[PDB]
């Protein structure tokens, strides 16, 4: 099938970004990077049997 | 807690200490000198070092990073020993993460241009966005639990014992003795030279043996007299005539052989000798007569705790006597803590001593990163001072 | 878990080990032996796009990892995503409702390396759970792996002997010491480079083969008998001498410094014996018999802690007037190497040079036949912190 | 008023503080108490995956009297 609906029809939700983020006490002088959260709006196959030893 | 990473360095006067905020154990624990290596070329690591010591080439320097202060003064190598942390231990941006480094307890005196040298090595040469400066000493007493402790690191520079009461240093009071762990490199090295045929520029070679089989002396062969090693004598003879007449011999005799690696060769040291070299510690007037008793570690127990008391003494004293932390690489020996535990309890007899230890062999050579690892933790920012480069802007002003 | 939709990736600098599901029986051999390797055609406009083969000879062969390390961490979940869909496409074209059942939540176990960055971690937690959208991943190290091969002892010291590298990792307390790891740059080549100093007449061919070769043994029969005869890849039949017993004794003597100057530093005196009496020596190169043995003896050479032959001999012509020894407090007393689970029938066929990922199939029949989420991200555990939830189920 | 305000807040940063040390102590000893855990019940799988192919070797070895006859 295709690569993406082969991984969207398993596995079965937020996504996340390495992002600056300067915190609060209002807001810090300084700022870094770390994981925050993703807000709401924020190929090829190679066939099996070929590397099997045998 | 908070969404963050924060990178924990600690640069003590013999180990580099570095890792990240998100672990327990440092990334690495690398020496605070390196190799000049002669063009130039300033080899960090341990394996690195080691290696490159082991060669024994001419040209090849070990030099320190770190004085006997606690303080950095080569600051341009210890800025590339800080890029060999984040490039090729860290694996990390030095921009990307906030950074939280250690400070010796001090007066007060040195530590406004070490700050204005700490601005000029994460701002301007790191880019680091916020570093915080903790005091290692306190740092160490915070992550035992204590706002007010006693804290005693016995390093390679020497005794670096620290009043604290209530958060606060008791500045006036802190006292750095010059015996330590690299004074005990340079007794046990003095006494096997005759055992070991061998009796700054050849600091290589120093280095070397100071890291291979002399730190192999002081983790195995010595032991420290837990009484005064006159007393320790006294103590254990009236003991054995004890258990000698009760049923119906000298331990300093028992013969402790040190295998020596570069020469294949039994090193047979008695008690008293490995006794010997931990009683300049604590009387370093058996080495020379310049050095008082009050320089050794025994009466600057007292002398710590009774210029703290002038920080109403005597309140403050049961709060230092009973808050008392040991820590340090060189306090592993065994019989540091029952010395310290003795030497100042014939100073402080009416007080009892309740001294605290972080008794992992690991723990207490990495806590004053431990110290700074507790404190990069913190869920708040306002629990302590996060220079941002706003702090170093307001000190360029004038 | 479903024991079939447990998927085990173990990626190398040359080659990536992959099997989806367990035999549930007895643990069995990899079949997929894949080359870490994935294919970038330079997009114009500057995008990427990540092949299995090379499309239309636009695309440069990325090999992601080289020595252990990740050099390319897009590529690398690329071709993370390359494998599993792989596994996808063939389980959908095998079972054809494996959305259901062999699909329908899929626990992923990629073995990590130690100098994998923690960014690089972090990303493969970012990728894993947003593109590749797997519910659940452990992030297991290939040194961690390895004790978990063995018998689970506490402390172990692991020799990763590669194809360009050797790993030198001490382990206890089921955990690692990354201020003490350290990783030489010399491996299944040092052999290779090393025959090429004794034979200069042979090729890489005649030598790679020559080391791949039956009669190639490290002496610490074959042994009797001065030559021998192998074949090459290609079916000729090259004599060899005295020099299919040698080529190994400077990687041996190179990681016999590197680990005596590793457990050394071990403060705590008795973490550091067990370590010393569980030596691991791993890896593809590893294949090579006799090895370990001489690697084994080489330690008792240089660091096996014992009176000096010269002084016991003294003593004991001293005594000639019963020996008592000398006993000294140096660490090192015994040194010995671990012992090998000997209970697998077909990692006993094919050998145990890959035994990395033999641990990882009892830790995914440890932790993904077994409800606890401690030890692997979830879908809620990547919803509240993301990547920064992957130092909460470290080892 | 101004003065009962800095005693509290230096008293509230002290005990905080120590709280979360406290946390992270206990945190100490509750992340090594899992990898000393989870190691031995690695080590108990492997007894279990050794008792299980064991008996498999065991029961082949008397049915080669079947495959000899």
């Amino acid at each position: 099938m295709d690569p993406q609906t082969l991984i969207t029809k398993a596995n079965k939700k937020e996504s996340w970004r390495y992002d600056w983020y300067q915190p609060s006490k209002e807001k810090y002088p300084f700022r870094y990077k770390t994981w925050l959260r993703n807000q709401e709006d924020e190929e090829d196959i190679l066939d099996l049997k070929e590397f099997d030893r045998r | 807690t908070l969404n963050r990473k924060c990178v924990v360095i600690h640069n003590g006067s013999h180990r580099t200490v570095a890792g990240f905020s998100n672990v327990e154990l440092p990334q690495c624990i690398i020496p605070s000198s390196y190799i000049k290596r002669t063009e130039a070329e300033f080899i960090f690591g341990t394996y690195n070092m080691i290696d490159a010591a082991a060669e024994k080439r001419n040209g090849d320097e070990v030099y320190t990073l770190v004085d006997s202060q606690g303080l950095p003064y080569n600051w341009d190598a210890l800025e590339m020993q800080w890029r060999y942390l984040y490039d090729t231990q860290l694996k990390v941006s030095p921009e990307e993460l906030p950074l939280v480094i250690t400070m010796p307890a001090t007066n007060g005196k040195p530590d406004m241009a070490i700050l204005e040298r700490y601005y000029e090595l994460a701002f301007d040469k790191l880019n680091v966005p916020v570093f915080q400066i903790v005091i290692e000493p306190l740092a160490i007493a915070l992550s035992m639990g204590k706002s007010s402790a006693f804290v005693i690191d016995i390093g390679a520079s020497g005794c670096n014992v620290t009043p604290i009461i209530d958060g606060i240093v008791v500045k006036n009071a802190v006292v750095r003795s010059k015996f330590g762990g690299d004074f005990l490199d340079f007794q046990v090295h003095e006494r096997l030279a005759p055992l070991i045929k061998e009796e700054q520029k050849r600091s290589t070679d120093v280095w070397y043996e100071a890291s291979t089989w002399i730190q192999q002396f002081k983790s195995t062969m010595l032991q420290v007299s837990e009484k005064d090693l006159f007393e320790l004598e006294r103590y254990y003879k009236e003991q054995a005539d004890i258990y000698a007449k009760q049923q119906e011999n000298n331990p300093l005799v028992q013969k402790k052989n040190f295998l020596f690696k570069p020469l294949n060769k039994t090193l047979t040291l008695d008690l008293k000798e490995c006794y010997q070299f931990a009683e300049y510690l604590f009387k370093p007037q058996l080495i020379s007569d310049k050095f008082s008793p009050e320089d050794g570690l025994g009466p600057l127990m007292a002398k710590s705790v009774k210029k703290a008391g002038a920080s109403s003494p005597e309140q403050v004293y049961s709060l230092l006597l009973t808050n008392v932390i040991i820590t340090g690489s060189t306090s592993l020996i065994e019989g540091m803590e029952q010395r310290i535990i003795k030497e100042l309890s014939i100073r402080f007899p009416q007080y009892k001593l309740t001294t605290f230890a972080n008794q992992v062999m690991m723990d207490r050579k990495i806590q004053g990163w431990l110290g700074a690892l507790t404190m990069a933790n913190l869920p708040s920012w306002s629990l302590g001072k996060w220079y941002s480069k706003e702090d170093y802007e307001t000190l360029k002003r004038d | 878990f479903r024991q079939d939709s447990i998927l085990i990736i173990y990626p190398r600098s040359q080659t990536t080990l992959v099997q989806f599901g367990l035999n549930e029986e007895t643990f069995t051999v990899p079949e997929l032996e894949i080359p870490t390797q994935i294919y970038r055609t330079t997009r114009q406009d500057g995008s990427y796009t990540y092949h299995s083969t090379n499309k239309d000879n636009k695309a440069e062969l990325i090999k992601p990892i080289q020595n252990g390390e990740i050099i390319d961490i897009s590529a690398f979940t690329q071709f993370l995503r390359l494998i599993f869909v792989s596994i996808l496409s063939d389980r959908a074209n095998k079972n054809q409702d494996a959305f259901e059942a062999e699909l329908s939540n899929i626990p992923l176990l990629l073995i990590t390396h130690h100098s994998w960055s923690q960014s690089d971690l972090e990303i493969i937690t970012q990728y894993v759970f947003e593109s590749l959208e797997i519910n659940n991943l452990i992030q297991l190290p290939a040194s961690l792996a390895a004790t978990y091969s063995m018998i689970s002892l506490q402390n172990c010291c692991i020799i990763d002997v590669g194809t360009h590298h050797t790993d030198i990792i001490p382990i206890v307390d089921y955990a690692q010491l990354d201020h003490l790891v350290s990783s030489i740059p010399m491996g299944g080549q040092s052999i290779n480079d090393s025959l090429k100093k004794l034979l200069p007449q042979w090729d890489d061919d005649q030598i790679e083969s020559l080391k791949k070769s039956p009669i190639f043994e490290v002496l610490s029969k074959n042994s009797d008998l001065e030559f021998n005869t192998f074949w090459d890849e290609k079916g000729n039949e090259i004599k060899v001498g005295k020099q299919r017993f040698q080529g190994c004794n400077n990687l041996i003597k190179n990681i016999s410094n590197r680990v005596g100057l590793t457990l050394d530093n071990i403060d705590d005196i008795n973490k550091a014996k067990a370590v010393w009496e569980n030596i691991i020596i791993v890896g593809g190169t590893t294949s090579i018999s006799g090895f370990k043995e001489a690697l084994l003896g080489q330690l008792l050479k240089d660091h096996l802690i014992i009176e000096p032959e010269e002084e016991k001999s003294k003593r004991e012509e001293e005594a000639k007037s019963f020996v008592p020894t000398i006993e000294y407090v140096q660490c090192p007393t015994v040194i010995k190497l671990a012992k090998y689970p000997d209970y697998f029938p077909e990692w006993k066929k094919s050998g145990y040079s890959e035994i990395i990922f033999l641990g990882a199939q009892i830790v995914s029949k440890q932790i993904f036949t077994h409800p606890k989420d401690t030890f692997y991200i979830t879908r809620e555990k990547y919803n509240m912190k993301g990547p920064a939830a992957l130092w909460d189920v470290q080892f | 008023e101004k003065r009962k305000k800095e005693r509290n807040l230096h008293l509230q940063k002290i005990n905080s503080i120590i709280d979360f040390i406290k946390e992270r102590q206990s945190e100490q000893w509750s992340r090594q108490e899992r990898c000393f855990q989870f190691g031995r019940l690695g080590a108990s799988l492997h007894n279990q995956m050794e008792k299980d192919e064991q008996k498999r070797i065991e029961r082949t070895a008397k049915q080669r009297l079947a495959a000899l006859k």
